[PDB]
């Protein structure tokens, strides 16, 4: 009918896509 | 002791045979001096057949700039009798 | 006045004397045209742009001001197209194409039949002005 | 090694037939090894069927034509030997034995 | 004593604990669901009647669609 | 670099007596070519100043039975300097050898031996021309109109000879053809 | 030189692939393909189909990138028809597009890390594949060969909560390529299989007609989304990686950021998507709905006629490409006005790629060798057709 | 073809040629196997799809029998065995069985054509007890379907043969090759494949075959120690033979048989020291002349050099 | 024999326990059936938790599956890989195209079925069939197995 | 370059201190739970538009829906549809479909479906050689779920 899937109001919440760093170790 | 080259008389009967039984020869026409085009009634295609038969009887390779020259049985004879080749 | 670490394209090195490399190479390319006939189109378009990317090399000292001029890629794609160029030149006088035969046809078909916004199309964008430049010479 | 130009004339092409047939004979014995056929044909009766073949397109007087034909031959001859589908009494596409 | 040798039904009688019963078929095939989120909240199991023998074609088409997702109705109400 | 430019630019510029015939249509600019003239046009585009047609995406043969010279030879070229595609087309028949252009682009190598298998159609200076894609001992190019969609054989496990071998095709269904025509 | 013919007959390296290679000890000299085992007469079959039966060809060409596939057909189908597509069926194909590049680079990055020993990244990434595909069987019903892009749009449209759970998936996706990239891209050997191996040129990858990563790879900036967009392409934001070196850790690289710019298009994809029609409204081109033909003349012959004859296309011929992931994938379409095509030409990525094996594993050892064929990513259904 | 051909004994060595062969001819083949599933597993490559069917059946049971045979107008036995388990006698298997199936055919009622396999040296004078069976089971076919056609090849040669591949593994196992009868005794081996031929000729005539014993021998007679050659051309080995008198041949053939009735668990099959076939090689088995020979079928054997004996080219 | 028949059955059935518990298949992975395949043998349905181990060699391996079309060129390597494989040994025919030709059923260049170069013992349907269908084939290959009375045949013989 | 940068990089060479992290993020998962799927107790999930084992459909009054139109016969990808004609024959060669669903869009009665059923397998490819009888009994055997996902599933066709 006239209901399509879509996203909601507001839209999506944000997605990362990058690369996340971590700075594990003694070293 | 051991040698290098076949016999005059074995390869001239060898080949002499081998054209004798070929195809299209009958074994009259076929003397030590007879011309493949000319005395044998054989085309190019045949000639050329009849040295390759001749390689597979001796056992090597004859190089084709030099089959060209082999057009009757004495070319045959001289060309096999002191190809160290020859088997 | 920097010199270029990189040209960022594999195999494809630097040329520090790219400059020079040029101007030789244009006049190279514009003595050697000169054995197709003067009327073929194609010596015409090639003394077009020779001539135009030589006052641009000849002019500007810096080859970033060269770069940016030519509107055309690295001083170093430059020289690949220019030494292309040459090679051409070379086959081209061996080819001898040049004339018109006596009972020369040839059709030209312009169809227009439209295609949908969407399916894929290849807009590249304006070329440097100097193409039209050579595009218009050759047609008058 | 590269696809030759078409023969301009009957002479090349008959120059190009010999030297198919030749190279088609030489490779005989690797037949006759690779099918097991000592017991089962004589070596003559190959180099016949090739010849044979050669003279049942005899009359072909079209360069191209022959040009053609002797590439299919190297081709078949080819897969024969370097890439055998052995059967019985069947080498390609003749009935040996 | 079953779940010595068979660790496929092994499996279904551990993940069995804490389940709630949602219905039986007429072969006797019992039907469990869990309701929290492991396999993104899929927890829906079949332990068949036949503790050997048993085999995955015995679910019958009612409960079929509730076993893989495909619906939220039951066997029970589908018949229905 | 768009298809006005190419189609007035090449009619200025290219020897006249290499192109038949120039289309300029929103399905691609098309030049047709005699077989004598391929190569040179290609190494043309690919060489010139203005064109630089460096990619050669592919060559595939075209079937028309009722043409004399039966097969249509098509080059589809992209220069990505300029961000235009080209096609180029040639006709050949069962006989006449076409010239390669594998010293022009290496890419054709391939799709070369794929022309000779699947149409008969033989590429002059081709350093290895044989069949790609069908089985060994193929008799026949099956793009060809005239060779049938099942083809003339098939194989089967031989139990008496311990191996796999070809026989002339049986067919339990043949294959239904519905003219909607 | 000794002759090494290795055929793997088992899905380790393809199943299909076959080689002969001349070696200089453990040194290859030259690499062979054998190819055709997987040549099924695809295009011969296509000329005996109507336009729409041909369809699920294209499913089952580069079978782990059935949608791109589906939508170069439709393309040029549509290209040649001069057929319009709603908005609402350009997003969902770039979307599903976009889904397809990620499938495709999980199994080509993990399936080559396996080749070279890397066990535990496949099993990570065929966990993710494993959503994707639910995400295609909810839309078409299939898990893989959808047949779900069509000439003139989609054949369905989503049902509902499908973008919801898609937004789920992409909110977690950007650490499970951290976890993989983890697992390899820093680790030292998994450096040492992959640098300055298989090094290509520029100009070495314009001469063998080399496209996508492996054109890429070599500093090349070229990519058919934006060189000749199609679709809603030109609506979206996404970066092109280049490599520098023009190796095999620069296109592993590469395909890791390729799938982040994925994920990016996806998510706009999901928060740009518009309502309407999912299919053209042209009435003799597209199936009517269900309720339409059972109740009205018009759209039940329609229906009738679609469904045996199929649509025309007018005579013409094209060549229309897209940004497959592996490379550029094209269709080289010939219509006669009939409803069928007279010829359908299809070129492969592949062909190209596995034709360069020869010149890229040249002087390599002979373990080089899968590695060289995991950056090219083969699939034999394309390659052979 | 409409023929549908209940086909016993077909898991063995001359089974899968007939089958093939049966099949080429159009016809539908019914396999009967005694035990696992993958005994007939072979066949079904054969023929096209359903043409042929293995069942399942028992021997020692009329019910599976008629079973198997409830759907047929064709009946082929093969059935046989050259030596003894402690389940079956020479005479069990070698003519119970072929009588038991002739009666179940007469109670059928629908048989056009049975085709009953015997052996070349098959006669109630013979030094072989499985010989002796066949010649009983050669009468008991007759005397319960005079109408019923009986073949006699001679030794077979093919991949599963059961004499050269014996020799050949003996020989590589032991480097030599004995002689049982000092290399003397005649016999006309034969192709397999000329034996399913014969058997389809006699199927597909116009009736000619029905009532007569065929006796089905190859093209050429040779000596055990002539054929020992073949091998030893085709294996690419040494030849080296070693006589061995017919009474030490007995006394090492002489346990199995000794003691096969005897323990309670089967045996391996004897390879080269099978008392019964050693004594049949005491006297020549050659093809008589006033039988009917590959000829009257209008066929030719094939000769064994070659082609018959291109299998040997694995133990090289 | 009212004692012999019951330790018979009784190794029938250790013997049938061993192989049902320890399939090791090798792939002929030919075409699109093989991901679904990998998919079957990835972390969501795990063949190895079922005993089922991939083999590299013929040598190694109990049963084979034809997953994807087969061509008339490739033939003859499938027949060599399966000769190659110890006894006891199944084949499983997955997917249409293994099954009978599938969509290319009316190719030049395409075996009409597997079962026409090799014995196949289970047939999965489906274009692909999904990993769950091909892990069902895989119960039934199971199930087949179950019948077996491999003692007591050779007891019997 | 500098002493720092160089002793940190060979610290680095030596102690491995990359290869640590891939061990260790190894090991994290090694006690997160898993994702298998315990089949056949458990199944994965599927839509009510999954593509399966075709059926025929009849009324609620018993008769059956086809009216022998021929439609599915025409569209089919695969040519793996035989009828004679209501029907007197209905083949379906389940080794020749490629399970696209076409006839299913095709029909203008809704009598042949692709029902959810994957679990199929056989041992003969002569039980996948489905006739008329075959799919009606199928469509008896699955209807209440057929009907269901029509159901669901009529809001998007
Ligand atoms: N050299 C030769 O081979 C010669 C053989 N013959 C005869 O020709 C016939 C076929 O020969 P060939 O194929 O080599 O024979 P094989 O021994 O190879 O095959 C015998 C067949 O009979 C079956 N069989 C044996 N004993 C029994 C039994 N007690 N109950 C049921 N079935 C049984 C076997 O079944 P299973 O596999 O289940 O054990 C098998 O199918 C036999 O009659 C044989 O004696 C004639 C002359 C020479
Ligand atoms: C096992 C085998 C493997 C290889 C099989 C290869 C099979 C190849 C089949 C095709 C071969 C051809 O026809 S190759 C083409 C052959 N056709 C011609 O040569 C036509 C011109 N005719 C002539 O030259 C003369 O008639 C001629 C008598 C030939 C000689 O000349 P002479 O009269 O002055 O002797
Ligand atoms: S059956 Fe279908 S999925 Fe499997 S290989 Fe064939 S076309 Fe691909
Ligand atoms: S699913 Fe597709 S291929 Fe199979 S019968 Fe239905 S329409 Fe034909
Ligand atoms: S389309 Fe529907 S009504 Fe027509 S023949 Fe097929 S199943 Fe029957």
């Amino acid at each position: 009918p006239l209901l399509q899937d879509g996203p909601p109001p507001g839209g999506f919440a944000p997605v990362r896509y990058a690369r996340r760093i971590s700075n594990t170790g003694p070293s | 002791v051991r040698g290098s080259f076949l016999d005059k008389s074995e390869v001239t009967d060898r080949v002499l045979s081998v054209v004798k039984n070929f195809q299209k020869v009958d074994p009259s026409k076929v003397t030590p001096k007879a011309n493949f085009q000319n005395d044998l009634g054989l085309d190019s295609l045949d000639s050329v057949e009849v040295v390759m038969a001749l390689e597979e009887e001796f056992g090597f390779e004859i190089p084709d700039n030099e089959a060209d020259k082999i057009q009757s049985i004495d070319l045959a004879v001289d060309f096999i009798a002191s190809h160290p080749q020859a088997k | 006045a920097k010199v270029k670490q990189t040209t960022g394209i594999v195999g494809l090195d630097v040329v520090p004397n790219a400059r020079a490399v040029l101007i030789d190479l244009y006049s190279k390319t514009l003595k050697e045209i000169q054995a197709v006939p003067e009327d073929e189109g194609y010596r015409k378009a090639v003394e077009s742009f020779t001539r135009q990317r030589l006052n641009v090399c000849k002019e500007e000292e810096d080859w970033e001001m060269i770069e940016k001029r030519l509107g055309c890629g690295q001083v170093e794609e430059l020289i690949e197209e220019a030494r292309d160029e040459l090679t051409l030149i070379g086959k081209m006088i061996e080819w001898d194409p040049w004339g018109v035969p006596d009972d020369y046809e040839c059709e030209v078909i312009e169809n227009d039949a439209p295609i949908p916004k969407h399916v894929p199309q290849h807009r590249p964008g304006p070329l440097p002005e100097q193409f039209y430049k050579t595009l218009e010479g050759l047609i008058a | 090694i590269g696809v030759p130009p078409n023969s301009a004339n009957l002479t090349e092409a008959r120059r190009r037939v010999f030297d198919f047939f030749r190279a088609a004979c030489r490779s005989i014995p690797t037949i006759m090894d690779i099918y097991n056929l000592q017991d089962v044909v004589a070596p003559s009766q190959l180099r016949y069927a090739i010849s044979a073949q050669i003279r049942n397109n005899a009359h072909i007087t079209d360069p191209k034509v022959i040009d053609l034909l002797i590439f299919k031959g190297m081709e078949e001859l080819t897969d024969i030997v370097d890439h055998a589908k052995q059967r019985h009494h069947i080498i390609g596409q003749y009935v040996v034995g | 004593m079953r779940c010595l040798p068979d660790g496929n039904l092994l499996q279904t009688k551990i993940h069995n604990i804490g389940a709630t019963l949602v219905g039986v078929d007429k072969f006797g095939n019992k039907y469990y669901q869990k309701l929290g989120d492991t396999q993104y909240g899929r927890h829906r199991w079949v332990e068949y009647a036949s503790k050997d023998r048993y085999n995955a074609s015995q679910v019958p088409a009612e409960w079929h669609g509730w076993l893989h997702f495909i619906t939220d109705h039951t066997g029970d109400e589908l018949l229905s | 670099m768009d298809n006005q430019f190419i189609f007035k630019y090449s009619w200025e510029t290219l020897p006249k007596k290499w192109v038949k015939k120039m289309e300029r249509s929103e399905h691609g600019n098309r030049f047709d070519t005699n077989t004598d003239y391929l190569f040179q046009l290609l190494c043309f585009l690919k060489l010139h100043t203005y064109t630089r047609v460096q990619v050669l995406i592919d060559i595939c043969g075209v079937d028309y039975p009722s043409r004399k010279r039966r097969f249509e030879v098509v080059y589809n070229l992209l220069s990505t300097r300029y961000n235009s595609r080209i096609r180029v087309q040639t006709s050949a028949d069962e006989v006449t050898r076409i010239s390669s252009v594998v010293s022009l682009f290496p890419s054709a190598g391939w799709w070369e031996r794929e022309v000779w298998d699947m149409f008969g159609v033989s590429f002059i200076n081709h350093p290895d021309l044989r069949r790609i894609l069908t089985d060994y001992g193929f008799e026949g190019h099956p793009l060809r109109k005239d060779f049938p969609l099942s083809g003339y054989v098939q194989v089967r496990y031989d139990d008496p000879e311990k191996r796999v071998v070809s026989e002339p095709i049986e067919m339990t269904q043949e294959f239904r053809y519905f003219d909607f025509a | 030189n000794f002759t090494l013919n290795f055929g793997p007959q088992h899905p380790a390296a393809h199943g299909v692939l076959r080689l002969v290679l001349e070696m200089n000890g453990e040194v290859v000299e030259r690499a062979e393909p054998h190819i055709g085992l997987l040549h099924r007469g695809t295009e011969k079959l296509i000329e005996y189909k109507t336009y729409l039966q041909a369809l699920p060809y294209f499913d089952r060409l580069d079978y782990v990138s059935m949608m791109a596939q589906e939508h170069a057909y439709s393309l040029a189908v549509e290209k040649l028809l001069n057929c319009e597509v709603p908005l609402r069926a350009q997003y969902i194909r770039v979307l599903f597009c976009e889904i397809t590049r990620i499938l495709n680079h999980l199994l080509a990055l993990t399936t080559h890390a396996m080749d070279v020993g890397a066990l535990t990244p496949f099993l990570w990434a065929f966990e993710e594949r494993e959503k994707l595909l639910e995400f295609y069987e909810r839309v078409s019903g299939a898990r893989m060969h959808a047949s779900f892009i069509r000439p003139g749009g989609v054949a369905q449209d989503l049902p509902l909560g499908l973008c919801r759970d898609i937004d789920s998936f992409t909110q977690q996706f950007a650490s499970r390529i951290d976890e993989l990239e983890e697992m390899l891209t820093g680790n030292r050997i998994w450096k040492q299989r992959l640098v300055d191996i298989g090094t290509v040129t520029a100009q070495q990858a314009k001469d063998w007609g080399f496209s996508g990563v492996m054109l890429r790879g070599s500093g090349v900036c070229w990519d058919l989304r934006r060189a000749a967009p199609y679709d809603v392409y030109d609506q979206l934001d996404f970066d092109v990686p280049v490599g520098t070196r023009g190796d095999c850790y620069d296109r592993y690289c590469i395909r890791i950021e390729e799938m982040r710019q994925s994920l990016r298009i996806i998510v706009q994809c999901l928060n740009q998507m518009p309502s309407g029609m999912i299919k053209a409204d042209d009435r003799k081109l597209c199936p009517p709905s269900r309720c339409r033909m059972k109740l009205s003349m018009e759209s039940l012959i329609h229906h009738f006629e679609l469904y045996t004859e199929g649509f025309s296309v007018p005579a013409s011929s094209t060549y229309t490409a897209v940004e497959a992931p592996k490379g550029e994938f094209g269709v080289f379409l010939v219509s006669n006005g009939s409803n069928r095509p007279y010829r359908c030409k299809i070129r492969a990525p592949g062909f190209a790629h596995s034709q360069g094996l020869d010149f890229m594993s040249k002087h390599h050892m002979l373990a080089d060798v899968v590695t060289i064929i995991g950056t090219q990513d083969i699939v034999f259904g394309e390659v052979d057709r | 073809s409409g023929i549908v051909a209940t086909v016993f004994g077909a898991t063995g060595f001359l089974g899968r040629y007939l089958v093939q062969q049966l099949a080429k001819m159009g016809s539908q083949v019914l396999v009967p196997f005694r035990g696992s599933e993958d005994s007939p597993r072979h066949l079904k490559l054969m023929g096209d799809l359903g043409q042929v069917v293995p069942m399942k059946f028992d021997p020692r049971d009329e019910d599976s029998i008629k079973a198997v045979m409830a759907k047929a107008n064709v009946v082929i036995n093969l059935i046989g065995r050259e030596y003894e388990t402690r389940n079956f006698s020479f005479e069990d298997a070698n003519h119970h069985i072929a009588e038991k199936l002739a009666l179940v055919a007469k109670e059928h009622g629908g048989i056009m054509r049975y085709i009953q396999v015997s052996c070349l040296g098959a006669s109630v004078s013979s030094p072989s007890r499985m010989l002796r069976a066949k010649a009983a089971a050669e009468e008991a076919v007759l005397n319960a379907l005079p109408e019923a056609t009986i073949m006699r090849p001679a030794t077979m040669i093919g991949t599963e043969d059961r004499i050269l591949n014996p020799w050949s593994m003996f020989v590589k196992k032991y480097g030599f090759l004995p002689l049982i009868g000092g290399g003397t005794t005649k016999f006309q081996p034969v192709y397999v494949v000329d034996v399913a031929a014969a058997i389809v000729a006699a199927l597909k005539d116009d009736g000619s075959s029905m009532g007569k014993t065929y006796e089905l021998g190859g093209p050429d007679v040779f000596t055990t120690h002539e054929l020992a050659e073949i091998m030893y051309d085709m294996i690419r080995e040494w030849p080296r033979y070693v006589k061995l008198p017919f009474p030490i041949a007995k006394a090492m053939a002489a346990p199995r048989d000794f003691m096969v009735n005897k323990v309670p668990f089967p045996l391996p099959s004897p390879q080269i020291f099978n008392l019964d076939q050693i004594n049949a090689l005491t006297t020549d088995t050659l093809v008589s002349d006033n039988a009917l020979k590959f000829q009257d079928l209008d066929l030719v054997p094939h000769k064994l050099k070659g082609y018959p004996v291109e299998f040997l080219i694995q133990y090289r | 024999s009212k004692a012999a028949e019951f330790v018979i059955s009784k190794v029938d059935d250790l013997m049938n326990w061993a192989r049902t518990g320890s399939i090791w298949p090798m792939t002929f992975g030919l075409a699109c059936c093989a991901v679904e395949m990998m998919h079957t043998g990835a972390a969501r349905y795990d063949l190895d938790r079922f005993g089922i181990i991939f083999r590299p060699s013929p040598r190694q391996s109990d049963c084979m599956i034809v997953a994807g079309t087969l061509t008339n060129k490739m033939a003859p390597a499938l027949r060599k890989v399966y000769d190659q494989m110890p006894e006891p040994r199944w084949v499983i025919s997955m997917g249409s195209c293994a099954n009978g030709g599938g969509y290319y059923h009316y190719s030049y260049s395409v075996v009409r079925g597997c079962d026409r170069i090799v014995p196949v013992d289970i047939y999965v349907p489906g274009c692909p069939p999904t990993a769950e269908a091909l892990l069902y084939g895989l119960l039934q290959l199971q199930k087949k197995i179950n019948r077996r009375k491999d003692f007591l045949h050779w007891w019997n013989k | 370059k500098d002493w720092n940068t160089v002793f940190e990089r060979s610290i680095n060479t030596l102690f491995l201190t990359e290869m640590v992290r891939g061990l260790s993020l190894t090991l994290k998962y090694f006690f997160d739970p898993k994702v298998t799927i315990n089949y056949p107790f458990e199944k994965g999930p599927l839509s009510p538009r999954f593509r399966g084992e075709h059926a025929l459909r009849r009324y609620p009054t018993g008769e059956e829906r086809c009216i022998a139109c021929k439609l599915c016969e025409a569209v089919c990808p695969a040519q793996a549809i035989t009828i004679e004609a209501r029907t007197t024959r209905y083949d379906i060669d389940m080794t020749k479909c490629i399970y696209c669903g076409f006839c299913q869009e095709a029909c203008p009665v809704d009598a042949i479906v692709e029902g959810p059923n994957f679990e199929f397998a056989t041992e003969t490819h002569e039980e996948l050689l489905y006739d008329k009888e075959k799919l009606l009994e199928n469509g008896d055997r699955w209807e209440t779920e057929i009907a269901e996902n029509l159901r669901s599933e009529s809001l998007y066709r």
